[PDB]
């Protein structure tokens, strides 16, 4: 596990702890889709945190029950005054991506590859060079997003100014 | 039958452990008769646990002696409790049973009762050998029961209801027997 | 056979930490183990489910003690409120039952009792039902500890926290 | 045509522990402890370890390892069990804390003390006692049909556990064999006296036979007032 | 060798009964225990004369029953005023110690320490000291038990004993 | 002879990570590590006994910072108490001992003092001991971690936790 994605410039194939010492594919690809499981998450929870710390809402009228998107909090408290009727919807959707359209269907040529034939923005107009750092680009956009987000969340409650 | 090894079961396999079986016509008649009691002593011992759970019919069993359902003891002596006129009724029915319609002659204990996809022997002839098994376990079982809830009730004078309530259930230091 | 059985459409043969193509000597203890796990955990969720709805039998459970069966609360506490006299009556019977009548060393799960008495003739309408029973099974692992853990953090019975309303555990008093 | 043990109660060879009975042919001689006592013919009929799964139900022909195999086990627990019928009324009780209540160990009728103590301490007897038939039937499992009944795998021989040596000649080791199973049967009879006495006086047995060889307090001399 | 280490100058081998040839087997269990009775006598006359001089360890055996050190008594039934938790506490420390540290079951006595940590080279010098550990055994075993009748037929502690002027036999007594 | 030197009784040899044949290389520092380990708790183990049994100098340790040893606290805050021109005398001499004197450098434990000054001829009389050594290093390892986790599970140093009855593990 010398030269693939996580192998890099400034520090090529890290693994510190005793993880992948072995040639088990298997425990790789397994960990490698959870990377870019947190990445991809972590990276729209980066933007999700800096856009509500910004104060910026949706229009207004969350529900028809008078409350407004300015009226819900910012960072862990807008959790407890969204009504519980539209959190059981984000859990639910997400429940819907996360089992039916979110997967290898059909089959990708890598690990993280959901194009099931279905939506597809390109992905033949590079050059074999530019596919496998494009998405190394995106394993790394995710890797520094996940201590991103830990440290916005670390510090909302210990309430440092970052 | 002894060739399929009806009543020999996994615990104990071929049970007859004081060697009574000394021929093969002599087993045809004690299987016919272990399966009758069985099926006899089964009846008995759903009729001691709805008895002496208290589940009664409502109304009059007699109602010109003024006999209530309600007040049949659930004991070894509700079934005396009944008026003669009532349970010759009873012995006429189970009689005309036993001669005509399930003939107790009969030693091989069919009378054709076929519940159909319930037992499909023909398919599955593992189940047949289940419930052929499981008609003698049970009964065997209901035979010990039904002498343990005739003997329980003489030795302490109580019924069933009336000492679990009391929770006796054990020969040692009551006021009963020499122990 | 039994290694392809467990096996349901969503994943597939699903096995991350990889023990089969590892040790494939323990497997069929394995199923064994999942299969009886399953089948306590199936008749531990519809427990809770009759437990709660408060379908009780009558009278006392235990008279010397005065003890009824509606005194027994409908939680986790609900068998250890059972009398050490009860509870050794339940598991002599429950040892008889496991090591008798169907004894769990038979790692096939098979007791002479087929899917409500019958042997399913089809093979593969047999392996449906075997993978019925293994989902449901798993499912109902999950169920059971989801119950478990979830009264002894809210601290309340499944019908005192529906009672309540508390299901949403994002705008209560909880850690987060 | 005839029954199995029909065949073991032709032959019936002489007894001694029922010398007028005729004792059935399954009796060989060749176990430890065989007197000639079955008169109800259960070694005519032998089960095998049903507690394997279905395979192990049936029993083999002439073989009563598995009944005493809970000859022993039943023996075992006995002596144990006189022991525990009788400590607590000589040697004293264990002391309770407020969390498991005081007076929770001290109740010397030996059988509602199964009901005062508290259920964790059931309970870890429980475990104990499943542990070591954890024990048992993993050595079951391993060694089949060269299982030697009684064998927890403790003491002289091959790769047992062995802390204290014990190390007997071969035939004393058949003398502690047939004292363990004659202090097996006899314990047997002894624990279900003493559970039939504690049930019918409603006190322990050093209660019962202390207050038996005791003068009564009427019919005790007043004594030794002579100057 | 071990036949020739109880041996000293008065008496030479001494048994009445024997058995050195009767029974030449059980010689070397019969010597360990021997030296095992000789060696927990030994603590045991050292432990009298420690408790009635007065040496207490200035507190509390056990304050939740308000005990002190100083109100157990000194004579013989001092372990009978230790609280049952207590003396589970010194049966479970010598379990661990008399049979898995210094397992009684080794029947030489020789189990990781010498005399203060030597192992004695020289093998006339350690028989001379493998006699006295024997013979001041044999000696406290004696000591111990003429210790422990002449409390229970005075009914006075050493301390009361010495108290009173009470050496002298008011039962009969046998001493050097 | 270091590869048997913890080898005892009914663990026998224990490595559950396997990295006795997987590093049979670095053994020599990691023995030297688990016998350093072994000593610094033994002296640790001993020093929680010695400070909750309130056996103090009876002086001033900073009278600059007028705190006197009875002072400190006998608990794992007690370190902290020290003030910070004392706490460097400390570790200039140590620095002394681990770099100078018997130097850490050294992978075999070995210095120039034995058993109590004497050196141990009988080739299992010394294994005995070096065996002692290790099983003594690695009980108070786990009995200083044992000491220190449950101080502050508890709030309360050795001394308060037995005066106040806390033995038995009522609040975990
Ligand atoms: C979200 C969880 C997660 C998972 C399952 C993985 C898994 C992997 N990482 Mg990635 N990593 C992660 C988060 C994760 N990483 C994050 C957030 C960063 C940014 C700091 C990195 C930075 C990083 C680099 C630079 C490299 C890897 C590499 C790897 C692969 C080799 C095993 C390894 O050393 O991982 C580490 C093990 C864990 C992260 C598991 C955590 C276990 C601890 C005990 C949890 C508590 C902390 C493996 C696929 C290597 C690789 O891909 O080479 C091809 C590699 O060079 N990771
Ligand atoms: C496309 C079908 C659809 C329809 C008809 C609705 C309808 C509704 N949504 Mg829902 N919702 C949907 C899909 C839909 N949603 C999807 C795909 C998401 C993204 C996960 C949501 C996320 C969501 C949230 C967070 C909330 C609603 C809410 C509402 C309700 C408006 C206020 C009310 O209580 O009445 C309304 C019934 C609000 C609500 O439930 O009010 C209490 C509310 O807070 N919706
Ligand atoms: C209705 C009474 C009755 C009859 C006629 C039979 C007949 C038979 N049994 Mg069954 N059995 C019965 C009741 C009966 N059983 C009960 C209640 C039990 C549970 C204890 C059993 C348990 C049992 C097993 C496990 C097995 C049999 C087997 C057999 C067959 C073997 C021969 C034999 O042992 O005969 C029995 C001898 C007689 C009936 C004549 C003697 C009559 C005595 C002296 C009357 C005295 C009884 C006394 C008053 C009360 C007894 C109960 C008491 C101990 C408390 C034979 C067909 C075996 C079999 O089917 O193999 C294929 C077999 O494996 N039996
Ligand atoms: C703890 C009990 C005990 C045991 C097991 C032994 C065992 C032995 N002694 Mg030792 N001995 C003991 C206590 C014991 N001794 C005491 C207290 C004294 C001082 C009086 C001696 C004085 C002594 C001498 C001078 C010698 C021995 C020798 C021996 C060995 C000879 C083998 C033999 O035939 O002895 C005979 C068997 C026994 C001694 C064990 C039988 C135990 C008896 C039957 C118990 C009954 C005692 C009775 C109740 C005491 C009541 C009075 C008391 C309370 C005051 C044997 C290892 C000899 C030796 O070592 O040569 C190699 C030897 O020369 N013994
Ligand atoms: C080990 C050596 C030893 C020593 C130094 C003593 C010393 C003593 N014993 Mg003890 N005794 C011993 C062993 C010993 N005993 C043994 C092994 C037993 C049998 C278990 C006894 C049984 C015993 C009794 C029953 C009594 C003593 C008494 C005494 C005291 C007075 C003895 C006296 O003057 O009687 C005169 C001496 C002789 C007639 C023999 C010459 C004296 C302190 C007496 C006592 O404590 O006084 C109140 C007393 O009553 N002893
Ligand atoms: C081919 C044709 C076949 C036909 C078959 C038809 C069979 C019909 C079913 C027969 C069922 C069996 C009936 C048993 C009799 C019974 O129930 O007693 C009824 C009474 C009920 O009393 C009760 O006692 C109660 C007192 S108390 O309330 O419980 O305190 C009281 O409530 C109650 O009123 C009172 O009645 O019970 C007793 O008296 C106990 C009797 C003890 C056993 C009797 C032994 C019978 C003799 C045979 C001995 C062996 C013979 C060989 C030697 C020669
Ligand atoms: C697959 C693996 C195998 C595992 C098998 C596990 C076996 C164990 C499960 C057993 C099921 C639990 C039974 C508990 C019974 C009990 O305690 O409830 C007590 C209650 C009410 O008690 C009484 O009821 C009285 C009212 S009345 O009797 O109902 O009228 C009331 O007055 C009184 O106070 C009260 O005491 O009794 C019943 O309702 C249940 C008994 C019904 C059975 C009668 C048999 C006839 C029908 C069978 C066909
Ligand atoms: C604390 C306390 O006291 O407890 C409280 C707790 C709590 C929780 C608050 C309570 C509550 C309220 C609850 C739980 C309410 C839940 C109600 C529930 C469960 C409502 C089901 C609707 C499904 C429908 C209508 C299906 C349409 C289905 C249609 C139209 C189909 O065609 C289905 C289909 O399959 C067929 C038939 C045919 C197929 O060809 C096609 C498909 C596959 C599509 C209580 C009662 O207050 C008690
Ligand atoms: C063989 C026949 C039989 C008798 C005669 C009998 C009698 C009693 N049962 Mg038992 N019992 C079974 C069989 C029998 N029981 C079976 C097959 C099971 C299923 C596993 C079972 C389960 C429980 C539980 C959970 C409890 C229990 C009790 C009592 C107690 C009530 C009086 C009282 O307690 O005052 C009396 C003596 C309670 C108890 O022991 O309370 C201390 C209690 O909690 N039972
Ligand atoms: C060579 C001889 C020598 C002198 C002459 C000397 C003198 C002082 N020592 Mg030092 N000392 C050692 C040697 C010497 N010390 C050694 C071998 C060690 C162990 C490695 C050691 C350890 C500590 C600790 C823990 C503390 C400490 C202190 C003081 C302070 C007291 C006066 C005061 O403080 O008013 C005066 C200057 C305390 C302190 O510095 O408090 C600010 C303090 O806490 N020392
Ligand atoms: C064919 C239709 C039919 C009629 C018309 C009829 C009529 C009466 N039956 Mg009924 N009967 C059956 C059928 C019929 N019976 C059947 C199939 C059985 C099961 C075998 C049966 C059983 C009993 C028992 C146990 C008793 C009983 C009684 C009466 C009595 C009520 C008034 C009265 O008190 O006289 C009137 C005459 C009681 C009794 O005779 O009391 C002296 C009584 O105890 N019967």
């Amino acid at each position: 596990f010398e030269n693939e994605l996580g192998a890099q410039p400034p520090l090529g194939f890290f693994d510190p702890l005793g993880l992948v010492e072995d040639g088990n594919q298997a425990k790789f690809d397994r960990l490698r889709y959870v990377e870019l499981k947190h990445g991809r998450i972590s990276m729209l929870a980066v933007v999700g945190y800096l856009i509500e710390k910004a104060g910026i809402r949706l229009p207004g009228n969350i529900s028809y029950d008078g409350t407004s998107f300015a009226d819900i909090p910012d960072g862990f408290a807008a959790l407890s005054k969204i009504p519980d009727a539209g959190l059981f919807q984000l859990f639910a959707f997400i429940g819907f991506l996360e089992v039916f359209v979110m997967k290898d269907i059909t089959g990708g040529e890598f690990v993280g590859d959901f194009r099931n034939g279905f939506i597809d923005f390109g992905w033949d107009s590079f050059d074999e060079e530019t596919k496998l750092k494009k998405r190394a680009i995106e394993l790394n956009q995710g890797r520094a997003a996940m201590m991103g987000i830990l440290a916005l969340m670390v510090h909302e409650k210990l309430g440092v100014s970052l | 039958e002894l060739e399929d090894g009806i009543g020999a079961v996994a615990p104990l396999g071929y049970f007859d452990p004081l060697g009574y079986i000394k021929d093969e016509e002599t087993f045809i008649r004690y299987r016919a008769v272990e399966r009758k009691h069985g099926r006899v002593a089964m009846m008995a011992m759903l009729g001691t646990f709805v008895h002496n759970n208290g589940w009664t019919f409502d109304g009059y069993l007699s109602p010109s002696q003024g006999l209530k359902f309600s007040d049949i003891d659930s004991g070894i002596g509700g079934l005396f409790q009944v008026p003669p006129a009532g349970l010759a009724q009873i012995i006429l029915l189970c009689g005309f049973v036993e001669l005509a319609w399930w003939p107790a002659s009969n030693l091989s204990g069919d009378y054709g009762v076929r519940l159909g996809t319930l037992n499909d022997w023909e398919e599955q002839p593992a189940k047949y050998y289940r419930q052929k098994n499981a008609e003698l376990n049970n009964g065997r079982a209901a035979m010990m029961g039904i002498l343990g809830t005739f003997t329980h009730e003489v030795i302490t004078g109580q019924n069933f209801a009336e000492q679990a309530a009391a929770g006796h259930f054990s020969p040692f230091g009551d006021g009963q027997g020499f122990f | 056979s039994e290694i392809e059985l467990g096996a349901t459409e969503p994943l597939g043969v699903f096995d991350p930490l990889g023990w089969l193509e590892t040790e494939p000597e323990a497997f069929e203890r394995r199923r064994a183990v999942e299969r009886k796990h399953g089948r306590v955990a199936m008749a531990a969720v519809v427990g809770t489910i009759v437990h709660n709805n408060h379908i009780v039998f009558d009278g006392y459970i235990s008279p010397s003690n005065n003890l009824k069966f509606s005194d027994i609360p409908t939680g986790i506490d609900g068998i250890f409120s059972v009398p050490t006299a009860g509870l050794a009556q339940i598991i002599a019977f429950l040892g008889f039952v496991e090591l008798a009548w169907l004894p769990a060393s038979q790692y096939d799960g098979d007791y002479g009792v087929g899917y409500f008495g019958n042997d399913i003739l089809d093979p593969e309408e047999k392996a449906r039902k075997l993978n019925a029973e293994l989902n449901n099974g798993r499912a109902a692992m999950m169920g059971i500890m989801g119950n478990m853990v979830a009264e002894k953090i809210t601290g309340q019975t499944m019908y005192e926290q529906y009672a309540a309303g508390h299901f949403n555990p994002f705008n209560d008093g909880e850690g987060f | 045509g005839a029954s199995p043990s029909a065949d073991a109660w032709a032959n019936s060879i002489e007894s001694k522990a029922l010398p007028f009975a005729r004792a059935p042919a399954t009796l060989d001689g060749t176990m430890l402890g065989d007197f000639g006592f079955d008169p109800l013919g259960f070694s005519t009929v032998p089960v095998g370890p049903w507690f394997t799964g279905i395979e192990g139900r049936n029993g083999q022909i002439g073989n009563l390892n598995w009944y005493r195999e809970a000859e022993l086990i039943h023996g075992r627990i006995a002596q144990v069990a006189v022991v525990g019928f009788i400590a607590p009324g000589l040697f004293g009780t264990l002391p309770g804390n407020e969390w498991t209540g005081v007076d929770a160990y001290s109740n010397l009728n030996p059988l509602e003390a199964f009901s005062q103590v508290p259920g964790l301490a059931i309970l870890q007897i429980f475990l104990f006692m499943s542990y070591l038939e954890v024990r048992r039937i993993n050595i079951i499992k391993e060694e089949g049909e060269n299982y030697m009944p009684g064998d927890l795998r403790i003491g002289q021989g091959e790769g047992r556990w062995n802390p204290f040596g014990l190390d007997y000649s071969p035939e004393a080791y058949e003398e502690k064999r047939l004292q363990e199973l004659k202090h097996c049967r006899l314990a047997m009879i002894g624990v279900f006296g003493l559970w039939a006495q504690a049930q019918a006086s409603g006190v322990g047995v050093t209660e019962q036979i202390g207050a038996a060889l005791t003068t009564p307090d009427y019919y005790a001399k007043a004594g030794y007032f002579l100057p």
